[PDB]
């Protein structure tokens, strides 16, 4: 879905109205029918609400960086004069709602229309085709919201404690229902550690092997939980079959899940649970009592004796500087190392003074937003402070922006605040000048033919092994060795082929691989496609929007040089390679 | 022109991916495997 | 569109024009910060588009010496003594001096305690100097900073980027019906609205002999009186009213210098760009998701948050050879409902509410003659319709605009004006207005949070404090600490502390935070008033002491406790929130940016001279631009079909066109796309700048 | 088909529909096609009717002429030739 | 050359086409799209294009 | 436990503030049942209050009276806070009578019968010597807030001007609750609650007016059987 | 204030400025 | 007064006991009003019975596990716990069920007399082996609500008695939601939709019924300071 001014839809959709409302009788021609919806009259808004139904409309926001700048919705008319735009679908419009706009496209034609519903909807388009990972991933709030959802904290209230002489555990309880129930009064928190039994998830594969034997069926059979009924509500959402979780929820665990989910699921299950998901985050963000405030941004109690420390220190190399045995070149680079340690020191010691649970700490490690030297630049001493030229001020900064800046500590401060903020507006451009130039290099890249049946492919590392004796997974597989197609057979020691020819190679065929003990594998690029004109769909293997073999029209290579060039605004240099 | 067509494919796709990823920014091999597939396509002409 | 734009576009530094560079031409060292601009250019308030750093303000205590030089007195210091004789520095003239700290430790006689004190030396070095070496100090804090951006309270504990940021927004508020004076600001607001000009000043002290709202009459103390003719309603060059309301009494006598009428964004002389709004720090169900903001329905039904727009439209009434146009009401084909607000002058009646196609002003102008059509031949006999040999180029009022009509200001050469050549008739109508606050508006502070409106709805469903008070406007958590604008909430916990009031219990000696605390600030009434400096202002051990001392409104309750958190309940759900959201008051302004004025819609309107293609822009019917970018994105889908058309059928081909549009009134199928227009007229440039071209068969 | 009832543009499944076809781009020339024809039927209710068939499932009040092709072949009351 | 003209220094590419008289293929993406051909991409590819479309015979049976 | 059924009690604090008292609730039950209580008696109570007003010195609102102090939109907003209190449906109409220099207030509005300023102390405009303010109002029943239907689509003249209109005789309301939580399970919700009204009707009257509306709205479940 | 018609507006300011603007 | 659109429910059956319940159209604003207020009422409010305390043969301080049967106890409790009954008498009755030699332990081999009934025979209980011997006694009271184990004020008297959990609510659990269905046609109206599921001794249907029946009684006493005023009426039936 996605929302649409009720003024914008009615002139967006003129002719398909006057033929409606003329075939209703509304005006009994098409001349009177002018006038007719120009004056807006009542009896516009029902036939053109008839119209609207299941017809798709494209959403656009400029500029369009990579294939997901455009997409396709189903519309429904709301009051109003803004776009009403899914919370989720943000990271690939790359919207946000400081302002900014959007522009519509209305497809005419049927067959227009068929590829809207189809290739363009917003359900359909998950996964990121630049990396294969979950684009559609629960935000900033959701993702706060599960993190406080799903988090055990001990020592709450309800908690399971075994006992025995005078009581029972009183710990247990029978039903997800009976949970709520309680959960509803005060007796039981939803972050408390219990035991359930539950019926309708299912059990982690180790709990289902142990117990349930081969026949490992859920809804039927009832088994012993323990964990914490939020964790419950949590594994709710997801389908019936996918097992039950029991851990703590950060952004790249989700980012696991709804990636599994998107291997072995059909898409509109998917689809639907994502958006369970985001239903669940936003009720439960509110609650979740994640809130700035003076008490909330502490102060480092020991910071004062490290700053002085580090001051001395540099009173030393000043003196020092000033005999004239060290240029002031050694006094600049002392002073750099002396106070980058300082800070190092000011960050570690704020790190162990905050709370786990304190607000900005449970953003910060839940992964919605922000990194630690951004709270440490909050709460504490920035840091080093850069030139116009690009160097390190030898005086840097002391406090922090919550004790407040002096004049000239903000003067440069400003100094590089804008000297960023100038490069960013060039950088966009240069970004956009190496799409363009990328785009038009690699435009004739299509998909031809299934398979040029050819022998010649490259090799992968693949976690080369360590002297010790192991398998190093190596840290680069994903981007290099997933989605590939084996150019020859994988066989160890002369023995059973792991792998044949010609297969996925997925993350079951990696584990295969590693597990075997075989680290060289041969994989079928483009770089070898034998076929005279594009590439054959063996060659380009597994396509990361669709998650299944690439068609066989798909263009790979505007798809490619899109990706490439997209996140060419995140681009920045060290501080003469 | 020291190691054939196959080094410099590895060399390319491994810095560029370097650069890439220092701001870790995941980018699959493949997207700019077309793009250096598309530079070596042609070939220079030594004799008449 | 409110007195600080004024402002600020006067004591403005550019960059551009001619012997200046342009935007392409200015590397990236231009559009830093030089050091030597401290105090002579501020470093905050710039346009952030693609003119960051080349178009800058001029600092508040500036100068501009007589050769053009820009220049900043200081403080002069010697042997640790400061006086108070004040001089006059260029940039290079600060080199061969030493400048010192503009807040430091002055002991009532010059001498600071320590000897090493922060300075700036002359190649932009802040290096420490003993106290004897230094030989000039500042001459106040805010004296690196420009009048825009001396408003933003806390400002030291802002980032550059959002001050930034909100010293942008500061310009492009819009003048409210009531402009409240905000709970907490700093001294600038005062003399700000004072120099703007739109603020009148009673040049000559005096006893008022009468006061009205169309005009005041001053009585002098030397016989003679003065008169200060008001305006009321006056349009403004961005579409903002431009209300003068005065405020004195029948008799009170009145000093020279003093404000006698508020401005459009001013309320009793000082500057007052928004309102003063209760605020909750919580996330509240995605509707205030990624820096949308949801407010109450109360600002729509209180007037809280409304802004009269007055719009001017021109007609022209020329010379031609159809002899000439005449302003009257024989218009041809024209019903009634519609002609029942509109005099027999030729235009509305005073005080008559329009909207989109009505008319306006009847311009009767003599068609001419062209292919009658057959069929309008034959339609005469049916009805005996006369010819209606004019055609009926009147006004019609454009998308998107209604309200009442304020008044009309016609000019003619039979009044005997000077109007241009050929041309007979000028008249301008002037339409205006109410535009409520709603959804897609956008808000800002002043510390740079920006957003549309996420949702307008019912008092019922909001926190509200065990007061029963209803919250005002909701912020999101997650914009705060990742932006570095910390200030925000520092300011929302002042002006709840301003709010309440308080009563700091000094009576077992004064407590250890109030002692550096300035007198009269221990005692405060509900709802006062109070300022801070941008640079030397309260400090967090200051605010601490104020939030312990919060005195209740009319029954016993601290709503918000010692660390500045408030306890609120749902009301939606009805339970208490598990954990306390602070709330406070913080200073909200309405941007120029509304929804009303930004939406736009075209089924087929208009298209250029050369290329078939549509226009661009509001003012024309527009129609969005497809750049090639989002035809990249068109082609890697795959989705042949959708951009054939698009760049075909949806812009181009013009028989295309009609025939689609005959398609989807007829219910036939949209036929196949044809050639397009513009590809023929390429070819033709290119067939006539000498290339012989030929598309080839086979 | 354990997946809970869909809603909106999305009433046919895609992933059923797209184990009826090779591969999407096939699926999207079906339903468009399929659309054209039920068009011309409709055309061609009152005057010669020509070779084509309208709906062969039941229609529904008022919908546009791409639904009712996605559900016929989501009932497999269609086969095709490809190019 | 439509895609070289369209890209960078038209003028020079131009001006050499002329003189080596270079025919276009006119079969590229970027030369479609200026035509306003399909694009040889996605649904504009042959297999996909020219899909012939009739009910089954047992569901014409049903009518 | 306790089987005892809910009782409810009246404390009045001022002519305006009342408290509400509920006892004995079910733990749990005292939040939502107050919470029920608070927006429907905030957002869902009959009201009077004017609807359109008419200046014979004026043809719209945006035009300054020749004599008056302030301007005609501030005369809106004085007038806007109004109390106003009619029994009839049907629309009724007012007059105002000034002349000559001093303070016009809402008890120089001479209303009608049926029609009762509760408010006469609040102060409306200022006058001079050239003081000529002759001020036309129409007041109709209603509830919630409505926003000022055009003169247009109504057929009005052409000086009638349009306002918005507020019917809601509350003003502020809240609720506290104080459960027991005994070890022997005798667990009840104390709930209190506070109504605190425009002088226009007492809060017993607004209180049961929502307890009607609440009575009707839930016997509609009620009949389900 | 040291303005005629200035409304009292209490300030956190720690020293005074030698000069106005 | 009126709200020009007559509110109608909708009754879905999906199991034997449960179902969804709609209510639309309604005037906007009330569907939280409504919906907090039933499901607090529903959840608290219907008079039910649930067993309270628990005693067994052969333990006295052995609270993890008993002879006869191999299993341990808290499968026992929770199964217990588990179990729907209805009775018409205020008193705790006493229950017992025996039987001898291996076997499944079921509550149809429970000894209900007159004014206490078990609509859950058929439920696996436990697994008497090794020619195992078990006297199983419950004590079951009727109330409204959930309160949680209330201890043995004899645990003198009664050393063998074990306070639980109760769950005197028939109805297990209830989630509401609300949309925004037909809002701008017919004034911002909403769909109100309640998913109810109970024990199977009850129906959703009368469970809903006396839900707002008893919210009507509790409510007239606050309708009961105008006898005649002013709301808005439904209409007919
Ligand atoms: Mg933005
Ligand atoms: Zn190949």
């Amino acid at each position: 879905q996605c929302g649409l001014p009720k003024l914008m839809a009615l002139e967006l959709f003129k002719p398909f109205v006057m033929k409606r409302l003329v075939d209703l009788n509304h005006a009994q021609n098409i001349k009177s029918a002018k006038r007719m919806v120009e004056r807006q009259r009542p009896q516009v808004w029902d036939v053109l609400e008839e119209v609207i139904a299941e017809h798709p409309v494209l959403l656009n926001r400029a500029p369009t960086l990579h294939r997901l700048g455009i997409q396709a919705f189903e519309p429904m008319l709301v009051e109003g004069k803004a776009i009403q735009l899914h919370p989720l679908v943000c990271e690939a419009f790359n919207a946000d709602f400081d302002g900014d706009q959007m522009a519509v496209h209305l497809p005419l034609s049927a067959e227009a229309q068929a590829e809207a519903r189809i290739l363009m909807l917003s359900s359909n388009n998950i996964l990121s085709p630049a990396s294969g990972r979950p684009l559609a991933m629960p935000r900033l709030d959701m993702v706060t919201g599960l993190y406080y959802l799903t988090t055990e904290v001990p020592g709450d209230t309800g908690e399971y404690q075994p006992a025995s002489g005078d009581h029972p555990e009183t710990g247990v309880y029978s039903s997800p229902a009976e949970a709520i129930m309680a959960a509803d009064r005060g007796v039981l928190s939803v972050r408390a550690k219990i035991k359930v039994r539950l019926t309708q998830l299912r059990p982690p594969v180790e709990i289902e092997a142990e117990l349930f034997g081969h026949s490992g069926w859920q809804p039927g059979d009832a088994w012993m939980a323990e964990t914490t009924l939020g964790r419950v509500m949590f594994n709710e959402l997801l389908p019936l079959g996918y097992p039950f979780v029991n851990k703590q929820m950060h952004k790249k665990v989700q980012a696991a899940i709804i990636n599994d989910l998107a291997e072995r699921y059909p898409m509109i299950v998917v689809a639907q649970t994502v958006d369970k998901l985001k239903d669940a985050g936003f009720y439960w963000a509110t609650r979740s009592g994640v809130t700035v405030s003076m008490a909330d941004v502490l102060v480092p109690p020991r910071k004062k004796e490290i700053l002085d420390h580090y001051e001395e220190r540099a009173d030393k190399v000043e003196k020092q500087f000033q005999r004239g045995a060290l240029n002031h070149d050694e006094r600049n680079e002392a002073l750099v190392e002396i106070w980058k340690e300082a800070t190092d020191e000011v960050g570690q010691a704020l790190r162990e003074h905050y709370p786990d649970d304190n607000p900005i700490i449970t953003i910060v490690d839940s992964g919605a937003t922000g990194n630690f030297t951004q709270t440490r630049t909050l709460a504490g001493m920035k840091g080093l402070v850069t030139n116009p030229k690009g160097e390190f001020i030898p005086r840097p900064v002391k406090s922090s922006f919550r004790e407040g800046l002096t004049v000239l500590e903000y003067f440069i401060n400003t100094h590089g605040a804008r000297k960023g903020l100038a490069d960013t507006a060039l950088r966009t451009a240069d970004s956009g000048y190496l799409t363009r130039r990328l785009v038009d290099v690699s435009q004739d890249v299509i998909v031809r033919e299934h398979d040029c049946q050819t022998e010649r492919g490259i090799v992968v590392e693949l976690a080369e092994r360590a002297p010790d004796g192991t398998l190093i997974r190596d840290p680069y597989i994903e981007t290099s060795a997933y989605a590939r197609t084996l150019g020859t057979d994988a066989v160890d020691e002369a023995g059973n082929v792991i792998v044949e020819r010609g297969q996925d190679l997925g993350d079951p065929e990696i584990d295969a691989l590693l597990a075997a003990g075989i680290t060289q594998v041969k994989v079928r690029s483009v770089l070898t496609c034998a076929t005279s004109t594009g590439v054959c769909a063996t060659c380009y293997g597994r396509s990361m929007a669709t998650g299944k073999l690439v068609d066989i029209g798909e263009a790979v290579g505007i798809v490619a040089a899109q990706s490439i060039g997209e996140p060419g605004t995140q681009l920045t240099m060290r501080t003469d390679i | 022109r020291v190691q054939g067509p196959r080094e410099v494919q590895i060399h390319l796709v491994r810095e560029v991916q370097e650069v890439y990823r220092a701001q870790g920014v995941s980018i699959h091999d493949k997207h700019i495997e077309v793009i250096v597939r598309q530079m070596l396509r042609r070939v220079t002409i030594i004799d008449s | 569109n409110n007195p600080l734009s004024g402002l600020t576009h006067k004591r403005r530094l550019s960059a551009l024009g001619p012997g200046g560079l342009s935007r392409e031409r200015a590397g990236l060292e231009v559009r830093d910060v030089h050091p030597s601009h401290y105090g002579r250019m501020c470093p905050i308030e710039t346009p952030e588009g693609p003119n960051i750093g080349l178009i800058g303000s001029l600092s508040v205590y500036a100068r501009v010496n007589p050769f053009g030089f820009i220049e900043t007195p200081y403080r002069k210091v010697v042997d640790g003594v400061v006086s108070d004789e004040i001089v006059y520095l260029t940039a290079d003239e600060e080199d061969r001096h030493v400048v010192a700290q503009a807040n430091s430790p002055i002991d009532a006689d010059g001498r600071f305690v320590e000897p090493r004190v922060l300075v700036r030396r002359k190649a932009g070095e802040v290096e420490y100097v003993p106290s004897s070496e230094v030989d000039y100090m500042d001459v106040s804090p805010r004296q690196m900073v420009s009048v825009a951006t001396a408003m933003i309270p806390f400002l030291e504990h802002d980032d550059a980027n959002r001050a930034l940021m909100g010293a942008n927004m500061q310009r492009q508020a819009v003048p409210l019906v009531r402009s409240e004076a905000p709970l907490v600001g700093t001294g600038m607001e005062l003399r700000a609205a004072i120099d703007a000009g739109d603020v009148v000043v009673a040049e000559e002290s005096g006893v008022i002999e009468e006061v009205s709202a169309d005009y005041i009459t001053v009585m002098h103390d030397n016989g003679t009186r003065r008169t200060y003719r008001m305006r009321k309603f006056a349009r403004s060059n961005h579409g903002t009213c431009a209300n003068q309301c005065p405020i004195v009494d029948a008799g009170d006598r009145v000093e020279a210098g003093q404000v006698i009428a508020d401005g459009p964004c001013t309320d009793d002389g000082e500057m007052a760009l928004g309102k003063n709004l209760l605020v909750a720090i919580m996330p509240w169900e995605g509707h205030n998701y990624e820096d949308a903001i949801i407010l109450s329905n109360r600002l729509v039904e209180e007037d809280v948050l409304t802004s009269i727009h007055i719009e001017e439209h021109e007609i022209d009434a020329r010379d031609t050879k159809l002899g000439a146009e005449e302003i009257t009401r024989d218009i041809p084909n024209i019903s009634d409902e519609v002609l029942a607000d509109l005099d027999e002058r030729g235009i509305v009646r005073i005080g008559a509410e329009v909207r989109d196609g009505d008319i306006l002003v009847g311009k009767v102008t003599p068609k001419g003659e062209t292919e009658l059509t057959p069929e309008e031949r034959l339609l005469r006999a049916i009805f005996g319709e006369k010819a209606r040999e004019v055609r009926d180029t009147s006004l019609k009022v454009p998308h998107g605009e209604s309200g009442k009509v304020i008044g009309i200001r016609v000019f003619s050469r039979e009044d005997e004006d000077e109007l241009p050549a050929g041309v007979n008739e000028l008249v301008r109508v002037y339409v205006a207005q109410k535009r409520k606050i709603s959804d897609g508006d956008k808000l800002a502070g002043r510390h740079g949070n920006k957003g549309v409106i996420g949702k307008i709805l019912p008092v019922e469903d909001m926190p509200f404090l065990a007061d029963g008070t209803p919250v005002d406007i909701i912020l999101n958590t997650h914009g705060v600490p990742r932006r570095m604008n910390i200030g925000q909430i520092l300011e929302t916990h002042l002006g709840w502390c301003a709010h309440s009031g308080w009563k700091v219990d000094a009576a077992k000696g004064v407590p250890d935070w109030a002692a550096r605390l300035p007198d009269e600030l221990l005692e405060a009434q509900p709802n006062a008033i109070v300022s801070t400096p941008v640079f030397d202002g309260a400090q967090e051990a200051e605010l601490q002491g104020l939030l312990s001392c919060t005195l209740p409104n009319r029954d016993g309750d601290v709503l918000v406790d010692a660390d500045g958190k408030a306890m609120l309940f749902d009301g939606r759900s009805g339970e208490p929130f598990p954990y306390p959201v602070t709330v406070g008051y913080m200073y909200i302004m309405k941007l120029h940016h509304l929804v009303d004025d930004k939406i736009h819609a075209r089924s087929t309107g208009p298209y250029s001279m050369i290329t078939q293609q549509p226009l661009g822009g509001k003012a024309q019917f527009g129609g969005q631009r497809f750049g090639e970018m989002e035809c990249w994105a068109m082609q890697a889908y795959g989705a042949a079909y959708t951009l054939q058309e698009l760049l075909t059928i949806k812009s181009d081909d013009t028989v295309g066109r009609v025939k689609v549009y005959e398609a989807i009134v007829k219910g036939e199928n949209i036929p196949e796309p044809g050639i397009p227009e513009s590809f023929k007229v390429l070819l033709k440039e290119l067939q006539s700048l000498c290339l012989n071209v030929e598309v080839l068969s086979s | 088909g354990g997946y809970d009832t869909p809603l909106g543009i999305t009433n046919p499944p895609i992933d059923e529909l797209l184990d009826r076809v090779s591969s999407k781009y096939a699926l999207v020339i079906y339903a468009a096609k399929r659309a054209r024809q039920i068009n011309d039927y409709y055309n061609q209710l009152g005057e010669g009717i020509l070779e084509y068939v309208g709906p062969l499932v039941e229609p529904g009040l008022q919908e546009k002429p791409l639904s009712i092709a996605l559900r016929e072949i989501h009932a497999d009351l269609l086969e095709h030739t490809e190019g | 050359w439509l895609s070289a003209a369209s890209f960078q220094e038209t003028t020079r590419v131009l001006t050499d086409a002329a003189i080596n008289c270079r025919s276009d293929k006119l079969n590229g993406l970027k030369e479609n799209v200026i035509i306003g051909k399909l694009i040889p991409a996605g649904t504009g590819i042959n297999r996909y294009r020219n899909i012939a479309v009739q009910p089954t015979e047992e569901a014409r049976a049903a009518a | 436990l306790i089987s005892q059924r809910p009782t409810l009690s009246e404390d009045v604090l001022t002519d305006n503030r009342s408290q509400f008292v509920i006892e004995p609730l079910e733990p749990g039950f005292g939040y939502t049942l107050g919470n029920s209580l608070r927006r429907t008696l905030l957002s869902s109570i009959p009201g009077a209050a004017v609807t359109s007003i008419r200046i014979d010195g004026v043809l719209h609102e945006f035009t300054t009276v020749p004599g008056v102090k302030e301007d005609v939109t501030e005369i809106i907003l004085n007038l806007k806070s109004l109390v106003v209190s009619s029994e009839e449906d049907e629309p009724v109409t007012m007059y105002l009578r000034k002349q000559g220099p001093g303070e016009v207030t809402a008890g120089d509005i001479v209303p009608p019968a049926g029609v009762t300023v509760h408010n006469p102390g609040m102060h409306i405009a200022t006058l001079n010597d050239k003081g000529k303010l002759e001020v036309e109002l129409v007041v109709e029943r209603g509830r919630g807030y409505v926003p000022a239907v055009q003169n247009r689509a109504s057929g009005a003249e052409i000086g009638r001007i349009p306002v918005d209109s507020i019917y809601s005789p509350v003003l502020k309301v809240t609720y506290k609750v104080d459960a027991t939580r005994v070890e022997q399970r005798t667990d009840f919700d104390k709930l209190i609650l506070d109504v605190e009204t425009k002088n226009s009707i007492s809060p017993r009257d607004a209180l049961a007016s929502a307890g009607k509306t609440l009575v009707e709205l839930f016997g509609l479940a009620r009949e389900l059987n | 204030n040291s303005v005629p018609g200035a409304p009292n507006r209490v300030s956190f300011a720690k020293l005074r400025e030698p000069l106005e603007v």
